[PDB]
């Protein structure tokens, strides 16, 4: 079969990487630098902008964007750049070929998802996607059917309580409290 | 309808399968008069009729497709008069030779035949192993492309005697001085040793099939036997139903405890182990497991594997035994421990030469890693107890193919093999009073060989057709893909039981609930027990069998923490261990998963090919000589798809005469006008007046083509016209010799 792409934007980290492995081929800050000094060299092979990586390597002469706040994504074209640096430079696989797996906070914007949506299939060219809640994976992964998860990244905290597989949305909590407003 | 008086009927008989009888007054469109054997009438009904009997002239014929009625329980005389009273043990039906195991030695395998059949056409004699041996010798001459002899059954049917004298055969035809029949025939005690089981039906079951190549060279020289196996039941190691065993090896094993260079192994009697203890019988009566262990290591001697290396296989053995042994307990609901200096572990670290500490810790944890960061993570009771099995299954399944492998490299020859004949012998289908996993992946791998026997004789079918001149429209295929694809597609029931194996807290009860969503009434094939929630029916091609959930996921699962096998790999005691894992997701795929890739592997083999069929049944439970219990054959011929076979041929043309023949059989019938000098169409004119609708034959170039049933109603009505004209003869010379009889009065 082909294997489906798992792709958890998060914020402030990516991680990505096969359906089936048991850890993630991909792990890197979710942000993008530009160059804001003058370049005074000349032939030095200048790169318009970095992700990743490259942006917290150089990050001494950058100034560094994360496209992603309280798990809105709110500048489209940075975030496509480092989708494209996930599938191309990372992962090094064309997404036309396979499955695309996407996962979002609860509650957040409708049309986050619609412009996600509209990205995977009009760009990336994915030939099928899905958007799933991150609370109702991190049961998958702790082994259980009934639960309420504390789940809480950057940008964002919530509550999700379910029970033998049924969700209880009107008993949600969303909080914004994260790593970002400890970090400031 | 011509149920017309003394016309023979079976009758159905729960003491014997079916019984004859003579219909007693003609029938006219609800209860017929019925003569029996034992009683001149008792009386029969018909239901909102009798299967009818062939004539006397085709019974015992050496073909079964040479009947007119085909049927059980003309079937099943056939075979019992030709083995009772001919006592002639081989017999054909369509391309399939079907061999009834006689328990007793006979002269036929004798060299003088070997001689016989060689160079014959496989017509022109009757049936014997030689003669497929001989067709397969031929093609493999005749063409490039390799060829098959396929043997199924059940274990006790004699199989293993079938490949010996078909090897016997080889040999002897190519002239060849070389050696293989002696190294192959001297390797089945270690094949049996470990690859072979009780169940709780038969007493040595083999659970894998056994691939032997025998090799030629570009002259047809003998080159030595290449073996392969495919299909191993793994998981008999680890669990064992009522009163089954696992691998005869083990108790072998623990019978020799006794012996002085096994005072090291620490063993216990055959019930101490939990890999063993599980079935309740320890014992097979008749069988002296501690001399089964002699003659294992006298074959692996005379298979060259040296006293060292005998060694570390039973060490090796030991030290699954001792893992069994080797008992968690729960610390927490997520966290588990092995107890202080807890004594099995001991001993398997003494026997496998690694350091206590790190299998007890490794055991007990799993490691997760990113490619930056690495997590050792605690593992529940459940958890570890499928590692240790998952590894005790692994470390069993690499020492066959080791052992295996030493065999090739005793039995191969440096020469290069230009082609080679295939022997494969396999299990036949298989139901028992309870049935399960083992069950259902042997049922399995026998759809699968049935769809390429099917395959086989129905393109066999379209080539003698256009032999014969015949549209092909006539001949139709039965197929049985839609019940493989409720076994191995995509949500198919395998595929619904590797998903639950993974789904959180995942049962085999919710699987069971996921099967009937998926299925139950969406498939023709797939039905529910009417009393069970926790059962379910598959009507495979030769029967329905009814499979019970209970312990199927346990079964399905493996996943070896590579730690673990890292741990094992480090052992520096001694060389076989290291020697072992020798070459990931192979460790991630589950039993049932493993399983349909070596029936894939085995499939895409015998497509390479060119397949010739035997089939072996048992007569009789008793190993009684000659004695043919028609409750177990039937059973037995079920079993192998005979009669599934048999049923697919009478929907076709199966009586083929050739002109000359019929015309020999049925000018009685003819009027001597009416008897042209040109034969075919002599017949085309008779046979179209006798038998009016002309849709029950075709007139092929060379053959008349009959359909199942007609050639019976030719001999009949020829049977009626010849009493006909002997009573009026007969009559007639009464008549003349007692008006003699009165002139002698008046004088
Ligand atoms: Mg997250």
């Amino acid at each position: 079969e082909t294997t489906a792409l798992v792709c958890d934007n998060g914020s402030g980290l990516v991680k990505a990487g096969f359906a089936g492995d048991d850890a993630p081929r991909a792990v890197f800050p979710s942000i993008v630098g530009r160059p804001r000094h003058q370049g005074v060299m000349v032939g030095m092979g200048q790169k318009d902008s970095y992700v990743g990586d490259e942006a917290q390597s150089k990050r001494g002469i950058l100034t560094l964007k994360y496209p992603i706040e309280h798990g809105i994504i709110t500048n489209w074209d940075d975030m496509e750049k480092i989708w494209h640096h996930t599938f191309y430079n990372e992962l090094r696989v064309a997404p036309e070929e396979h499955p695309t797996l996407l996962t979002e906070a609860p509650l957040n914007p409708k049309a986050n998802r619609e412009k996600m949506t509209q990205i995977m299939f009009e760009t990336f060219n994915v030939p099928a996607m899905y958007v799933a809640i991150q609370a109702v994976l991190s049961l998958y992964a702790s082994g259980r059917t009934t639960g309420i998860v504390l789940d809480s990244g950057d940008g964002v905290t919530h509550n999700v309580p379910i029970y033998e597989g049924y969700a209880l949305p009107h008993a949600i909590m969303r909080l914004d409290l994260a790593g970002r407003d400890l970090t400031d | 309808e011509l149920y017309t008086k003394y016309a023979r009927v079976w009758i159905p008989d729960p003491e014997e399968v079916w019984k004859s009888a003579e219909l007693l007054k003609d029938y006219k469109p609800k209860v017929l008069q019925l003569r029996l054997e034992e009683g001149k009438d008792l009386e029969y009904c018909l239901d909102p009729l009798p299967p009818l009997r062939n004539p006397d002239i085709l019974v015992g014929e050496n073909d079964l497709t040479a009947l007119s009625y085909l049927h059980e329980p003309a079937v099943l005389h056939n075979l019992k008069v030709r083995f009772i009273d001919s006592k002639l043990i081989y017999t054909y039906c369509g391309i399939v030779l079907v061999a009834i195991n006689p328990y007793e030695q006979l002269p036929i395998y004798g060299e003088d035949i070997i001689n016989a059949y060689s160079g014959q056409n496989m017509g022109d004699m009757d049936p014997h192993i030689f003669a497929v041996a001989e067709e397969a010798y031929k093609q493999m001459a005749r063409d490039e492309r390799n060829q098959s002899i396929i043997v199924s059954g059940e274990s006790g049917a004699g199989k293993t005697v079938s490949a010996k004298y078909a090897m016997r055969y080889f040999a002897t035809v190519s002239g060849s001085a070389a050696n293989v029949e002696e190294k192959v025939l001297a390797s089945n005690p270690i094949m049996e040793s470990i690859g072979n089981a009780k169940t709780t039906r038969n007493d040595n079951s083999s659970r894998f099939g056994k691939y032997i190549e025998i090799g030629f060279d570009k002259r047809y020289r003998i080159i030595g036997a290449n073996m392969r196996t495919y299909l191993l039941e793994k998981s008999r190691v680890v669990f064992q139903a009522e009163e089954e065993r696992n691998y005869h090896i083990f108790y072998q094993l623990c019978a020799s405890a006794a012996l002085p260079e096994f005072k090291t192994l620490r063993l216990g009697n055959a019930n101490y182990f939990h890999y063993t203890k599980q079935g309740g019988s320890p014992v097979i009566d008749g069988i002296d497991d501690a001399k089964e262990m002699v003659n294992t290591r006298q074959a692996c001697t005379l298979l060259g594997i040296s006293d060292s290396y005998q060694m570390g296989i039973f060490r090796i053995l030991a030290g699954i035994l001792h893992l069994g042994n080797v008992e968690f307990a729960s610390r927490d609901s997520d966290s588990c421990a092995i107890p202080p200096k807890h004594d099995p572990l001991t001993i398997f670290c003494d026997l496998m030469g690694v350091d206590y500490e790190e299998m007890a810790h490794w055991l007990c944890h799993r490691k997760l890693a990113t490619a930056t960061e690495t997590y050792i993570k605690p593992i529940s009771k459940l958890h570890a107890i499928n590692a240790r099995d998952a590894l005790a299954k692994h470390i069993y399944a690499n020492l066959f193919n080791w052992i295996v492998d030493h065999v090739n490299k005793a039995l191969h020859s440096t020469v290069k093999q230009h082609s080679f004949i295939g022997v494969l012998d396999i299990y036949g289908f298989e139901t028992f009073e309870i049935n399960s996993f083992e069950q259902f992946c042997i049922n399995y791998a026998n759809e699968k060989l049935q769809q390429q026997f099917n395959m086989h004789v129905f393109k066999l079918e379209q080539e003698e057709y256009m032999k014969e001149q015949i549209p092909w429209t006539l001949i139709d295929f039965y197929d049985n893909q839609p019940c493989i694809n409720l076994i191995e597609a995509k949500m198919g029931v395998l595929d619904l039981l590797d998903e639950e194996c993974k789904m959180p807290k995942g049962s085999d009860d919710t699987w069971a609930q996921k099967l009937y969503n998926t299925h139950l009434n969406k498939c023709a094939l797939f039905e529910k027990p009417r009393l069970s929630n926790k059962a379910f029916i598959i009507k495979h091609f030769a029967d329905k069998v009814e499979y019970q959930c209970e312990g199927f996921l346990e079964k399905n699962k493996d996943t070896v923490y590579e730690e673990q096998i890292k741990v094992l790999k480090s052992s520096k005691k001694f060389k076989l261990l290291p020697e072992l894992f020798q070459d990931s997701k192979e460790h991630k795929k589950t039993v049932g998963h493993q399983f349909r890739n070596s029936l894939h592997l085995l499939m895409e083999t015998l497509n390479a090919t060119t397949p010739h069929y035997v089939r072996c049944i048992k007569p009789n439970d008793f190993k009684f000589p000659f004695t043919f219990d028609e409750k177990r054959a039937v059973q037995q011929l079920r079993a192998c798809g005979v009669l599934e076979t048999i049923r697919i041929s009478a929907a076709g043309f199966p009586s083929r005469w050739t002109y000359q023949e019929f015309f020999s059989r049925y000018r009685v019938l003819m009027k001597q006008k009416d008897v042209l000098s040109d034969r075919k169409q002599t017949c085309k004119n008779v046979l179209e007046k006798l038998i009016l609708d002309k849709d029950k034959y075709q007139f092929g170039k060379t053959k008349i083509f009959f359909r199942a049933g007609q050639v019976a109603y030719l001999e009949k009505i020829r049977a009626d016209k010849l009493r006909a004209a002997c009573i009026r003869i007969q009559k007639t010379i009464r008549g003349w010799l007692m008006r003699k009889k009165y002139m002698r009065m008046r004088r």
